[PDB]
């Protein structure tokens, strides 16, 4: 039947990224959730008028257990790469995570987006220049994000589905 | 009909519910929302008992009123005005007899006495399985120990006393089985030879043993205070989840040794013999419920230094290859497989603890914290219940011990293991890789041979345990 | 899963709570804490059927007799102990099965009579006097030991397996 994507997101713990899948997943308009409700994580989309199914992992909260990011990785097609844009740090980890997938998936070209996620009001120091520029020195979209009014969230993932469909 | 209340005036907790201070959910009630003055009401209400509340509330207050408050409102709730006499009470003392004080009789018996023997639970649940918040403010401690030496009045009498000597045992603060626990095994290496010991010298039975015993250490360790406001998550996460950050630290460590004996077997029948023997392992994990364990050894096999080992996997014997991937298909589709075992298996067991963080985590970012209802806050207490219930579902697996004996020496050298020595990760790992690289290239570069490294058998004496008399 | 709402009552200093946190911790409790109200959870295998019991730990001390009405409409079996080294505990044993049968309204009540502290030599009450008791409920009569574990599992899975067949 209808196509489904396996995508997984990826990025450092302690700044919100557990907030992009939640804002797409939830009930939209009822600030609500239940993580442990079997299929929690997938969602039927329409996307450029093609209807598929999302099944998105995402292991927030895990990340001290760092010898399983390869299993994980390994289950998906493509990748939501996150960092925080009030953390510095979040930011220099994307190197690593991008290098990490491509040996994971044995792929120098595997389906990936940026993501700079706005997780509260402290003051930004990764500014939007820095992430285009690292982007298209990987050949990736970038798509900032707010994790409280949803805004850039569905563009996320729409992008990251297009970039699977035209590998 | 109903017991009269103090005047709202006097005593809070008497103000009639309303929807602008509590919110059921759709046979005791279920509280979705409320004011913190409600929460305590109904956290020791006159009408029945409520034990899960009293844990659920205890285990996630912080996110809505701080320890020294709690301790304030409870110590309010307490002190409960009595009635007046009523009109046939005057009538009799007017007359110079006895009242019937009917009235005032089932008032202490329906109303204070329940209310007042809830609030000693609360303390009572507090101190003892909630004592943190004690060890981190004197002040606070003082002001318990206080209020529950001065409770008057021969009802409460019982549990005060009690309480009271209950706090002064946690300040400066044993298994029974009725069957024995079965005999430590033995292979290459000998008891006391703690220089021989390695992955496969040691039996593996007795490797998946006392793994089990060290990993259900630690996971019982890990208390609630380590999880709630997701604190292992934050800058302070050192501080405040020292015991689970030790867990996952352990079955990091492990899965990096599993991965390191693999990949530093050049020899690919050695290798092949190491990979068995690992399986083996993972076999008996399964045998003991170790679910943590299980996963060490499947997420070493997924790693990509150990996938790419198609030589290696090749010569695994079949009914190896099924018991690995047995073990693999627990943690598809979200886990299913596994969440359907772990429900299915008699204790003892040892959960794996990463999806419970992502569920406590996921909990908390994903609801908010308030209600707004008629221009009212009300605290979200569903959210609350929601985490205590991953809480509790952690604590239940927490009680039961394993029928296994320590081998000090094993236990030791397992403590002891660090296989990524004084390098960092990413150094470590690209180590890994490039070894996995130099074994087994890239097609078309050809396969090269290498040479032996163990001197000793390398036969699995197997994961059946023997029995001498 | 099926869920289990088993209540242990009977009168203070019997070892209600000894014997709960036996079955849930492997542990003996040496103290004498008196209980207000507990309640404890396991996972557990019985006859090859997975279940999770909900065990509720009540107050004997007679000052909270006016506060057991609540739990006895939830629960759905119900452990009756006494001490076999307290003739009053076991006289005490039937106000506990009449107010439970007046509160569910029901003479059909799953429940198990347990003799606690048999690991002690100086008996008051006498097996069969125990007995003919559980015998005129229609109930099985178990002698436990909190401190050995002696009967524990068998008490509590036995209401069980009661509490299944109802
Ligand atoms: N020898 C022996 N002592 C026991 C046994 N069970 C309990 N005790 C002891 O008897 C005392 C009372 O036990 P406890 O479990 O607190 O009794 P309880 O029925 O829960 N009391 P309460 O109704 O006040 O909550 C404790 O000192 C305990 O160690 C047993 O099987 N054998
Ligand atoms: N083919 C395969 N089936 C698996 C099931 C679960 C985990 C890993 C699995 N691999 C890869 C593998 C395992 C072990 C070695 Cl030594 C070399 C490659
Ligand atoms: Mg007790
Ligand atoms: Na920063």
């Amino acid at each position: 039947g209808m196509t489904e994507y396996k995508l997984v997101v990826v990025g450092a713990g302690g700044v919100g990224k557990s907030a992009l899948t939640i804002q797409l997943i939830q009930n939209h308009f009822v600030d609500e959730y239940d993580p442990t409700i079997e299929d929690s994580y997938r969602k039927q989309v329409v996307i450029d008028g093609e209807t598929c199914l999302l099944d998105i992992l995402d292991t927030a909260g895990q990340e001290e257990y760092s010898a399983m990011r390869d299993q994980y990785m390994r289950t998906g097609e493509g990748f939501l790469c996150v960092f925080a844009i009030n953390n510095t740090k979040s930011f220099e980890d994307i190197h690593q995570y991008r290098e990490q997938i491509k040996r994971v998936k044995d792929s120098d070209d595997v389906p990936m987006v940026l993501v700079g996620n706005k997780c509260d009001l402290a003051a930004r120091t990764v500014e939007s220049r820095q992430a285009q520029d690292l982007a298209r020195s990987y050949g990736i979209p970038y798509i900032e994000t707010s994790a409280k009014t949803r805004q850039g969230v569905e563009d996320a993932f729409y992008t990251l589905v297009r970039e699977i469909r035209q590998h | 009909g109903q017991m009269r209340l103090p005047s709202a005036d006097v005593y809070r907790f008497a103000e009639p519910d309303s929807e602008e201070n509590i919110i059921f959910e759709e046979g005791i009630p279920i509280i979705k929302a409320g004011t913190v003055i409600k929460l305590i009401e109904r956290l020791t209400y006159h009408m029945y008992a409520d034990p899960n509340f009293v844990r659920t509330f205890l285990t996630t207050y912080r996110s809505f009123c701080k320890p020294q408050e709690l301790l304030s409102l409870i110590i309010e709730r307490f002190e409960i005005p009595e009635p007046e006499p009523t009109e046939a009470d005057r009538i009799a003392i007017e007359n110079g007899d006895q009242p019937l004080s009917a009235e005032l009789k089932r008032f202490r018996k329906e109303y204070i006495q329940p209310v007042q023997l809830r609030v000693l639970n609360v303390c009572r649940h507090w101190v003892e399985h909630h004592f943190y918040d004690f060890e981190r403010d004197a002040y606070l401690l003082q002001r318990m120990e206080e209020f529950i030496g001065t409770v008057r009045g021969k009802a409460m009498k019982k549990w005060v006393e009690s309480i009271t000597k209950i706090i002064q045992r946690k300040k400066i603060a044993n298994i029974t089985f009725q069957s024995s626990p079965p005999t430590v095994e033995w292979h290459i290496s000998r008891p006391g030879h703690i220089e021989t010991f390695d992955l496969l010298t040691l039996h593996p039975i007795e490797i998946a043993r006392q793994l089990t015993l060290l990993e259900s250490d630690l996971y019982r360790a890990v208390q609630p205070s380590e999880l709630v406001g997701s604190v292992w998550t934050k800058e302070d996460k050192e501080i405040n989840s020292p015991n689970l950050l030790k867990m996952i630290r352990h079955t990091t460590n492990l899965t990096l040794w599993f991965e390191k004996c693999i990949v530093e077997t050049e020899n690919l029948e050695e290798r092949v013999a190491v990979v068995s023997r690992i399986i083996e392992i993972l076999q008996v994990f399964q045998e003991l419920n170790n679910f943590n364990g299980v996963l060490e050894v499947v997420s070493a096999m997924n790693s990509s230094p150990v996938y790419r080992l198609d030589h290696t996997f090749e010569q695994i014997p079949s009914r190896q290859k099924k018991i690995l991937e047995e073990a693999h298909e627990l943690s598809e589709d979200h886990y299913k497989k596994y969440l359907a075992k772990l429900r299915s298996i008699n204790p003892p067991c040892v959960p794996f603890f990463g999806i419970y963080l992502t569920n406590i985590l996921k909990t908390e970012e994903g609801n908010p914290e308030v209600l707004k209802r008629h221009g009212k806050e009300l605290i979200n207490f569903s959210k609350r219940r929601k985490v205590a219930e991953i809480t509790g579902e952690i604590q239940q697996y927490q009680n039961q011990p394993y029928c296994l004996r320590v081998e000090s020496d094993i236990k030791r050298f397992f403590e002891n293991l660090n296989p990524m020595g004084n390098s960092m990760e990413k150094e470590f790992t690209d180590y890994l890789f490039n070894k996995s690289l130099e074994i087994e290239p890239r097609n078309p570069k050809p396969l090269p041979r290498f040479p032996k490294k163990y001197s000793y058998p390398l036969k699995s004496p197997g994961v059946r345990p023997s029995n001498p008399r």
